[PDB]
């Protein structure tokens, strides 16, 4: 669904009413590191490239004119709990309720693959687009393992993966829901076994 | 422990430059 | 000459028979044969920026002069060719070069002995011109056939175009031809900044060969030496003025002078500028380069002093100096002043540590390419191997060309004073 | 230093000549 | 699109839309020389080598079966990351792996030597000329 | 000065004798307490860390092992399909690539002339970690009916590693085909190098940079000594912490490691032990001399990575350890490399080991080459002032050597298609027999006056030490077994003399007659004496090895020698011979 490179990755997109595109940039990847406790300060000029046709905007955009874009990445960077604690601070229910109670340091950084992002863009506020709606997009993929967490034990759990089950939703959420893929490609129209009945079934194209 | 950088005055100044002061100008 | 054409041949069938061989890309990767300013790799990288629509100095590949550039567009086929063709050319301008030297100096020998300026009993000392029948040939052929030219010119350098502008510039001083001279020694000074050296030397040959007295009190050396040092200058801007308009930008300045002088690359060669400033304190930088580049122009005025009378082995000495304590040497640069012994071959008997010198040359040479191996590619040597290489190698350098230098003083005085 | 040697020797030889 | 790299200024850029033909596998390679720089240029691990940023693949991958146009205020939030112009083709951004490569490192416990070292050999000829120009032959 | 150069001449000989005695007794000097160090570790990122083996796969390891063994005889050749099954099971990242190649001439000890085969690999992607570094464990298969135990301990421990998280490198599992031609074509495919001309089928799967493998070696349920192989192609040599790695875990597992085949105690006994120390190390130079990949870790050596061949033997002695003592030992090794944290740069790369525990670092045994060379430098200084007190005469000779030199470098691999149409012999023994006829060829001058003769031997002596020492500055044992030999009768060689004498010391100590005496040398070392006929068999064994080697692998001791040893003794032979 989403990926991202090895590191730091950073690239924003300024208004055409900036003039010191450079100047806001390190200025804003000083405050950034401050904010994520991340050493996005060594983001300079030797690492710092302006894309010519790649990564367009993601939200709403009236031109796309790449002077204003610019993009770095420091594929040395680390990420830990000292990087999730700030991230899972900005969450309204800041782990104390919803789906943030699954994120447990232990259990994330225990997999083939982890990813911290924080997307900001301008969206459609209604159906008609006349008008634009700021939009924040916290999210955080993990891959567990089939050999390393699972062990030959063959079935796979919430408790099992996050050392920890959900128990309420995130009151300030006006959506909080579990999607789990259920496809098999093989066999005909059968689908994957779940526990517990699950509320609804939905079907859609989804990565073609 | 460890050790810092430190110029190996007998070893390398003093031989460097025996071997220019008494090879062209004192002699 | 039948003996010249002959080894123009030889030289002309090794270049080729060595182009068409597999070890041309061994070669043309020698850290001891290309630089940074002198590559082919780099020359090819520059013509490809151009047809993308990149300046070629805007980026950290490319530090040729626009000239070189104008050059290989037109001749980016035929290279081999064009690098054979420059070869035989510096060849010819040597042989001819020395060939005028031998008579100016019979003729300024016939006439101390007509003068009996020198000593009674000196027949050894006296050059005869039996001794000299072969010296302009052996001159061309201990630069075609060196290894140092041989690979210089395989790896298709454009060091061998530069020692090619400093033979035609000793050439045309030798034949007077001022005018040609310091348009010569102008495309010496674009190529390389170093070779401004040899004004010095030049103007005193010319001086020396027009029968101007060099003094002080003199006024005909003064305007001499004026016209000479203002038709360099001309010819110097006027070419700097032109190249500036291939690529419309002064970009070029930059990437070549600036990186000629305050050395950016650190890039190991057989030089003593690439670890002395890998291995440096950031304190003294300024000050350590300063007196590096200092260096180079530091001993022209007072071989000036003592060499007043004797230009030819001033140039000589001036060209082993630049070509030892250059920025970035190349053992092309070293292959030109190496085709000036056997002028100087007549100093023999007062050369001390000659073969010890010769010996320890050689084994540097040898030494470069499997050190430099065992580091880069064995990875069981450090980059101090490769650095005590440079070292002796530059020491045996500055010995061999201190003692030919000795040779000359001591022939000197005998023949001034009595041989015994 | 290696620089200066020689230099002090012709100095003290100049200023013993005056 | 190629941007050239200045030493220690900016990084070397280099863009291309290719097209890859179907049921195949596209090799792009272009070719580097490792540089030597300074004793303190280095991190403090200098032998572990110097990472070479991932890699950035944008495509527009063709699709099984066509997609029909998406609500993003009532569709899964997977499903509206990236917006969909065509119903049989969907945007992926691949990046590849990291590249560790090594630079050729001096002594970095060799800076006063080789400052001796190079003085010296500096020196030697200093003071060989010195002793030519300088002095003059005498008997005895 | 003049007085120093009378000097030199009065006193030529005696110095020249002095400086060889000092460098022989300078080398067998190197076994001693004084020049000999005990071996340390050096690299904190292993030394100050410690593991805690938890290899319990003893019984899968055997089962995998009788799999393999019993699919391999099936097949005839490498199970691919099983190999591929077997890996995707324990969990790795399974490949597979295809070679081929033609070797110059039939090979008829490993009895090969076309060579096809196909290497499995699979990779342990590192989790928590991008595939940035890898780890090689690699087992080389031959067609042998061998090392099936160390495939299954391979595999097993690949079970073992896979389940775990504290890796920062990727391992690969590597089983190649046909011993080191596999392995040669794997290293040249995942580098992308092409250097010796095989043909592969393109890599799909990489772990990035490698820095250390290890190469398993086995075909006993139950060993009783492990060995370790150091030496590797163009005598060069690994990082000396490897070989410390691996040493520290036998007192560890409480195992019998030994190097060369010889176990060497810590006693140092004067009486025994300097005995037992020379004796390792001249099998050692021996091998670095030779010049050829001894295992599967030799060709890695020339990529800058680090590699050991773990050899296990069973050997009559009564304590049998175990494949859990052996896996133990093999998963220690691989998780203290896992904690580097850099490429290995401490420790030393070019040193002599007169024992497992005991080391001679280059700065201690240089000077065992550099009196050899002193005497060549005496010599050329003494011809250089007796020449003091030709053009046409030695251009003849120069040009004679150094094209009877190219013709033995280029005309053996040649000319067998031609020679083995008009006389009875085989394709590859055509090729030993040219290079014999030529080498004779060369000792028969056709074209064959003092100041001639003193030029020339002056500049073979010139020529000869610059040969010999850049040689031993990239393998020391190569230039110190030259040196040995050569020396002492190209200082000595002059027509004013015994001439008969003159020759017979040259021939006698000519590269192939210096090869002939390393063969006996080897044979008498290895308690395993050798008649003459056996003797001439294995030399040219030896030849017939080296001239495929050269191509098959890249080795420089044919080349080299055939190219610049071999010209410049014939530059001594026209010396003793002067026109
Ligand atoms: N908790 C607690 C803790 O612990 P503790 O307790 O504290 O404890 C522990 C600790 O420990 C430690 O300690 C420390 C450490 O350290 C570590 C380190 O590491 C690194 O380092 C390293 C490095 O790497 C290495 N490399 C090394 O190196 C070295 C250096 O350093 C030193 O300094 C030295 O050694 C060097 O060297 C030198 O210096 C040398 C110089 C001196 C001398 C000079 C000379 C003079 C002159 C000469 C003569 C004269 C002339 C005249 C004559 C006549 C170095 O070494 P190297 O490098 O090895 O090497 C050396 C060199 C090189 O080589 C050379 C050779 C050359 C070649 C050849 C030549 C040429 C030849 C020619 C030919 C012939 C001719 C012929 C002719 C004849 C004919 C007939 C007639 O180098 C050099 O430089 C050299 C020089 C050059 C010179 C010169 C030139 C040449 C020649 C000339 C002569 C002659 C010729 C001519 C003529 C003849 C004839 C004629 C007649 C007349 O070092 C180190 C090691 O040690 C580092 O780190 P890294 O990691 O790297 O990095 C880091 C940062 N990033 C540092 O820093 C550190 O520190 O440990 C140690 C140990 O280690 P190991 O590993 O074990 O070891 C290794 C070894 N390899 C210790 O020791 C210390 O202490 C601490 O620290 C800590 O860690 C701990 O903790
Ligand atoms: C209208 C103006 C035109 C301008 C354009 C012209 C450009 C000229 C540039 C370079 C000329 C090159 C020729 C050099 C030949 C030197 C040989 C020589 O010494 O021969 C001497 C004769 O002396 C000279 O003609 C040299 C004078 C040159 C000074 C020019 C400086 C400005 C140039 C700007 C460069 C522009 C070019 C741009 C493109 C590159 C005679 O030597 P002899 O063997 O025939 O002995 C016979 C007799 O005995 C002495 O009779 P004389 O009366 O003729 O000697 C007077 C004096 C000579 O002393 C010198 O040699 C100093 C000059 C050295 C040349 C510099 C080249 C520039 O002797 C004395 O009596 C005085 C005693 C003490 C003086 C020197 C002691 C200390 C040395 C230097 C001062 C210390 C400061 C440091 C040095 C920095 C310089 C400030
Ligand atoms: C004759 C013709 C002409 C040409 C030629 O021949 C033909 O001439 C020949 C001749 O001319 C040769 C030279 C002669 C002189 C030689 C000098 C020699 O240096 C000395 O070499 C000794 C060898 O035993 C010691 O160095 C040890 O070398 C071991 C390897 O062989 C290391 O293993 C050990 O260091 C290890 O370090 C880690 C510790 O845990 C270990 O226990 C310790 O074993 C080193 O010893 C260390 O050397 C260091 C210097 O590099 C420090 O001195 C250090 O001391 C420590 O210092 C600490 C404080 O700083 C203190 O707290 C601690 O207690 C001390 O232990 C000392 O252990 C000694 O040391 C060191 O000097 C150098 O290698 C080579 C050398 C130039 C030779 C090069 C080749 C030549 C030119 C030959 C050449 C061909
Ligand atoms: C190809 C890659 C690496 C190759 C390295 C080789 C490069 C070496 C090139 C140049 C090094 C030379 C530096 C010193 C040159 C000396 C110039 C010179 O001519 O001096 C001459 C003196 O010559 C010497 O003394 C040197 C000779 C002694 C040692 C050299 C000979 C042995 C070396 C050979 C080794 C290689 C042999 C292989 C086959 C040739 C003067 O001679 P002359 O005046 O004509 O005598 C008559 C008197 N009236
Ligand atoms: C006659 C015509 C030519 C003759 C010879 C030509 C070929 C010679 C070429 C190479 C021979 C030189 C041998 C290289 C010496 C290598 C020694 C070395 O690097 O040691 C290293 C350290 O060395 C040093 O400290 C300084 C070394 C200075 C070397 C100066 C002498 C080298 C050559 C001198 C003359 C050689 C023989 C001449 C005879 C004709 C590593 O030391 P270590 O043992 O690992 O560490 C232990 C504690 N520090
Ligand atoms: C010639 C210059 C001096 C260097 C002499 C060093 C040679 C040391 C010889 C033996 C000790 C190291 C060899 C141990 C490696 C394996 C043991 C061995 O006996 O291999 C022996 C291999 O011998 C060698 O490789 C010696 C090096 C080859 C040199 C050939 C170069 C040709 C140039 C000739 C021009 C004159 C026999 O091979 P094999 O019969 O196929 O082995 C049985 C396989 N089932
Ligand atoms: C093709 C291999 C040629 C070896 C030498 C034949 C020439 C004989 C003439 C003089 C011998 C003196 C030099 C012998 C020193 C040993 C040379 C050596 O081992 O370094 C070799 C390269 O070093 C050189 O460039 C030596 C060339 C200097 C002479 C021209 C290693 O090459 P490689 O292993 O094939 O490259 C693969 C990289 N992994
Ligand atoms: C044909 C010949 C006679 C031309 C002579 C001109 C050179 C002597 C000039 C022209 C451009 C100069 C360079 C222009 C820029 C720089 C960068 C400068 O380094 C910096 O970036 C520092 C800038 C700052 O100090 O603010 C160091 C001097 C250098 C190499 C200059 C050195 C002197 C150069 C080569
Ligand atoms: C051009 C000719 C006719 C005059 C003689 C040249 C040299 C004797 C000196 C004079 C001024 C020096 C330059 C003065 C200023 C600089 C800037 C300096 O810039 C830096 O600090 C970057 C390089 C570094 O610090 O390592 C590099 C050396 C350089 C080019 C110097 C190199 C050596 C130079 C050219
Ligand atoms: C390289 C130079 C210095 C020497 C020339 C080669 C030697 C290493 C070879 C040439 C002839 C060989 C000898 C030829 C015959 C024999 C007899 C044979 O010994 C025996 O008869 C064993 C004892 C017994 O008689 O029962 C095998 C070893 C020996 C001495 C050989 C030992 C090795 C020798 C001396
Ligand atoms: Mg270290």
């Amino acid at each position: 669904f989403l990926q991202a490179p090895s590191g730091a990755e950073l690239w924003v997109w300024f208004q055409d009413t900036v003039t010191d595109v450079d100047k806001s940039w390190k200025e804003l990847s000083n405050v950034l590191s401050g904010i994520f406790c991340a050493s996005l300060n060594f983001i300079d000029s030797t690492n710092t490239v302006t894309p010519t046709a790649s990564f367009k905007p993601l939200g709403l955009a009236n031109d796309t004119d790449h002077y204003f874009l610019r993009y770095a990445v420091l594929p040395r960077e680390v990420v830990c709990t000292e990087n999730l604690t700030p991230w899972k601070k900005l969450l309204p229910c800041s782990s104390k309720a919803g789906l943030s109670v699954l994120l447990k340091a232990d259990r994330l950084f225990h997999t083939s693959y982890h990813s911290q992002a924080v997307h900001i863009r301008p969206v459609c506020r209604n159906a008609r687009c006349t008008s634009i709606s700021w939009e924040l997009r916290q999210t955080l993929s993990v891959v567990f393992d089939a050999f390393i967490t699972g062990q030959g034990k063959k079935d796979w759990s919430l408790f099992r993966m996050f050392s920890r089950t959900l128990t309420e939703p995130c009151p300030l959420a006006s959506e909080s829901r579990v999607y789990v893929d259920i496809t098999t490609y093989n066999q005909d129209n059968e689908t994957l076994e779940v526990h517990p009945p699950p509320t609804t079934t939905y079907q859609d194209v989804i990565l073609g | 422990g460890t050790t810092q950088l430190r110029a190996t005055a007998t070893t390398l100044i003093l031989c460097c430059l025996l071997i220019i002061l008494p090879c062209f100008i004192l002699p | 000459a039948a003996p010249l054409v002959l080894v123009l041949v030889v030289a002309v069938t090794v270049r080729a028979a060595l182009f068409r061989s597999s070890l041309a890309e061994f070669i043309s990767e020698r850290v001891e044969v290309v630089s940074p300013l002198s590559s082919w790799k780099r020359v090819v990288e520059g013509l490809s920026l151009l047809d993308l629509g990149v300046s070629p100095y805007s980026g950290a590949v490319f530090h040729e002069t626009p000239l070189i550039i104008y050059l290989f567009h037109f001749l980016i086929d035929y290279a081999e060719l064009v690098f054979m063709i420059t070869d035989a050319l510096t060849a010819i301008a040597l042989y001819f070069a020395i060939q005028d030297f031998n008579k100016v100096v019979f003729k300024k020998q016939k006439l101390l002995l007509e003068l009996d300026q020198y000593a009674p009993d000196v027949a050894e000392l006296i050059r005869t011109p039996m001794e000299m029948r072969y010296i302009p040939l052996k001159v061309a052929l201990f630069y075609l056939l060196n290894p140092y030219t041989i690979l210089s010119c395989v790896a298709k350098s454009t060091c061998a175009i530069n020692n090619t502008l400093i033979a035609f510039f000793i050439l045309t001083t030798i034949k007077g031809s001022a005018f040609l001279s310091a348009i010569f020694l102008a495309l010496a000074t674009y190529q390389s900044l170093y070779p401004l050296t040899l004004f010095v030397p030049g103007l005193l040959y010319l001086l020396q060969r027009q029968y101007i007295p060099v003094k002080m009190k003199s006024k005909a050396f003064w305007i001499f030496s004026w016209e000479y040092a203002m038709m360099y200058v001309g010819s110097l801007v006027v070419i700097i003025c032109l190249s500036f308009f291939l690529l419309s930008s002064w970009d070029f300045i930059p990437a070549v002078y600036g990186f000629i002088l305050s050395v950016p690359d650190l890039t190991p060669n057989i030089g003593l500028f690439w670890y002395f400033f890998a291995e440096m304190f950031e304190h003294f930088s300024l000050f350590f380069v300063c007196v590096f580049q200092i260096n180079v122009f530091f001993y022209t005025i007072p071989l000036a002093i003592k060499l007043k009378e004797h230009p030819i082995f001033f140039m000589f000495i001036q060209i082993a100096v630049i070509a030892i304590f250059k920025s970035y040497p190349t053992v092309g640069d070293v292959a030109l002043y190496m085709a000036f012994f056997p002028v100087w071959n007549h100093l023999y008997r007062f050369l001390r540590n000659i073969f010890v010198l010769t010996c320890i040359i050689i084994v540097c040479s040898l030494l470069f390419p499997v050190l430099w191996h065992l580091w880069i590619y064995a990875g069981s040597a450090n980059s101090n191997f490769f650095y005590a290489i440079t070292l002796t190698f530059n020491v045996g350098q500055i010995l061999l060309i201190s003692d030919y230098f000795y040779a000359f003083l001591r022939r000197e005085y005998y023949l001034t004073h009595g041989l015994y | 230093l290696p620089m200066a040697v020689p230099i002090l020797l012709s100095l003290v030889k100049i200023f013993l000549e005056t | 699109h190629y941007q050239p790299a200045q030493d220690r200024l900016q990084p070397h850029l280099l863009e291309m839309l290719i097209q890859l033909p179907a049921n195949s596998v596209t090799k792009v390679s272009i070719q580097f020389e490792r540089a030597l720089l300074k004793w303190t240029e280095y991190t403090p691990d200098p032998n572990h080598g110097f990472y070479v940023s991932p890699s950035v693949l944008s495509a527009l991958v063709p699709s099984m079966v066509a997609a029909k146009p998406v609500d993003w205020e009532e569709s899964p939030l997977f499903n509206s990351l990236f917006p969909v112009s065509d119903g049989s083709n969907y945007f992926v951004r691949l990046y590849t792996e990291p590249l560790l490569v090594n630079l050729p490192t001096p002594d970095f416990s060799m800076p006063y030597n080789v400052i001796c070292l190079t003085c010296t050999v500096v020196a030697v000829c200093y003071g060989s000329f010195y002793n030519l120009l300088t002095r003059t032959f005498h008997i005895e | 000065r003049r007085a120093l150069a009378r000097l030199v001449l009065r006193l030529n000989a005696p110095l020249c004798v002095l400086s060889y005695v000092a460098g022989i007794a300078w080398f067998l000097a190197l076994v001693f307490p004084p020049l000999t160090q005990r071996t340390y570790m050096s690299e904190n990122a292993m030394g100050s860390t410690m593991v805690e083996e938890q290899f319990a796969g003893g019984d899968r390891a055997r089962a995998f092992a009788r799999d393999f063994a019993a699919h391999r005889k099936k097949s005839g050749a490498l199970p691919v399909a099983w190999l591929e099954r077997t890996m995707r099971s324990v969990g790795l990242e399974v490949y597979t690539q295809s070679f081929s190649r033609k070797l110059p001439f039939p090979d008829e000890t490993h009895e090969r002339y076309m060579v096809s085969g196909t290497n499995v690999y699979g990779i342990l992607r590192a989790p928590r970690a991008a595939s940035t570094e890898s780890l090689v464990l690699t087992v080389p298969c031959g067609s042998d009916s061998t090392n099936s135990q160390a495939v299954g301990l391979l595999l097993a421990l690949a079970a073992h590693f896979r389940g775990q998280i504290y890796w920062a490198k990727d391992i690969v599992f590597l089983v190649t085909e046909h011993d080191l031609l596999g392995t040669e074509a794997w290293l040249e495919a995942y580098h992308d190098v092409n250097v010796t001309g095989m043909q592969s089928s393109p890599l799909q799967g990489r772990a990035g940079a490698i820095q250390a493998a290890v190469a398993l070696e086995l075909s006993s349920d139950v060993v009783t000594s492990l060995d370790v192989a150091v030496e590797g192609l163009n005598g060069q040599l690994p990082n000396l912490d490897l070989l410390n790695l691996f040493q520290t875990f036998c007192q560890k597992g409480g195992l019998l490691c030994t190097l060369q085949g010889k176990l060497q105690p810590e006693d140092w006994t004067s009486l025994d032990g300097p005995l037992q120390g020379l004796q390792t190390l001249l099998l050692m130079v021996l091998r670095q001399a030779s010049g050829r990949p001894h295992g599967s870790h030799g060709l890695f050596l020339r990529y800058r990575v680090e590699a050991l061949t773990l050899r296990g033997i069973n050997s009559f002695r009564q304590y049998k350890y175990d494949l859990v003592a052996v896996g133990k030992a093999l998963e220690g090794m691989f998780r203290k490399l896992n904690h580097l944290l850099e490429r290995l740069h401490q420790s030393f790369f070019l040193y002599l080991l007169p024992g497992l525990s005991r080391f001679v670092s280059i700065g201690l045994y240089m000077p065992a080459v550099g009196f050899l060379l002193l005497v060549l430098g005496l010599k050329a200084l003494e011809l250089w002032m007796q020449l003091h007190e030709g053009l046409a005469s030695l251009v003849a000779p120069l040009l004679i050597s150094q094209a009877m030199g190219l013709a033995l470098y280029v005309l053996p691999v040649l000319g067998q298609h031609v020679a083995t149409q008009h006389f009875p012999v085989a394709e590859a023994e055509a090729v030993v027999l040219t290079l014999l006829a030529i080498y004779a060829a060369g000792l028969a001058l056709p074209h064959n006056p003092d100041r001639g003769w003193m030029a020339l031997k002056l500049v073979a002596l010139i020529y000869l030490a610059l040969q010999l020492g850049c040689i031993a500055l990239t393998n020391f044992s190569l230039g110190f077994l030259l040196a040995t030999t050569m020396v002492p009768t190209a200082a000595l060689a002059k027509p004013h003399g015994p001439r008969t004498l003159y020759a017979a010391l040259l021939v006698l100590t000519s590269p192939a007659a210096t090869l002939l005496g390393s063969l006996f040398l080897w044979r008498e070392l290895q308690e395993a004496p050798l008649s003459l006929a056996e003797g001439w068999q294995l030399f040219l064994a030896a030849l017939a090895q080296g001239v495929l080697e050269h191509h098959t692998y890249g080795a420089l001791l044919f080349p080299l020698l055939s190219l610049g040893l071999y010209p410049c003794w014939l530059l001594f032979w026209n010396v003793l011979f002067w026109k």
